[PDB]
């Protein structure tokens, strides 16, 4: 499973960077990149949403999961599927993984990365190979 | 209702962000 072990690899490097403010083929550098560009900017323009967001989602510890990934198919029960939505999901879990981290500095994005990534490749996997995968996110993010 | 609030702001800012990168 190709796509289920790339797209964890994407969105815990992202996760991690992210709680931990370090930066460690070139088809998934380039998802990378285009991952923190566009999943920074989320994060940096919705900062009051992804605020009260965290306040009401009241994660207890980097295991308490289940509630976001009822959000994340809650989500997207309006049978509709896009980019926007998928990098909005990872960039708050970015958003939460940051917290845990302030509350816990031991604590692991693992749990949430795995979360956020089943929700996407297993009720997704179809419209995701469709897309060509990560190279589709590159696509729609490209800006010039 | 909260995990609903959540996701319906989730969505919202989803959409939005969607329809800038398309334009
Ligand atoms: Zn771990
Ligand atoms: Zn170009
Ligand atoms: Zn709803
Ligand atoms: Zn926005």
């Amino acid at each position: 499973d190709d796509l289920y072990r790339q797209s964890l690899e994407i969105i815990s490097r992202y996760l991690r960077e992210q709680a931990t403010g370090s930066k460690d083929g070139a088809a998934g550098r380039r998802a990378l990149e285009t991952l923190r560009r566009v999943g920074d900017g989320v994060q940096r323009n919705h900062e009051t949403a992804f605020q009260g967001m965290l306040r009401k989602l009241d994660i207890k510890n980097e295991d308490d999961v289940k509630s976001l990934s009822r959000v994340m198919i809650h989500v997207f029960s309006d049978g509709v599927t896009n980019w926007g939505r998928i990098v909005t999901l990872i960039s708050f879990g970015a958003f939460v993984a940051k917290h845990l981290k302030t509350i816990n500095q031991e604590s692991c994005i693992e749990p949430l990365a795995e979360s956020i990534t089943d929700v996407l490749v297993r009720t997704k996997r179809d419209w995701l190979v469709k897309q060509r995968g990560w190279d589709g996110f590159v696509e729609f993010f490209h800006v010039e | 209702r909260p995990e609903i609030w959540i996701a319906q702001e989730a969505r919202r800012i989803g959409d939005e962000a969607n329809a800038y990168y398309a334009r």
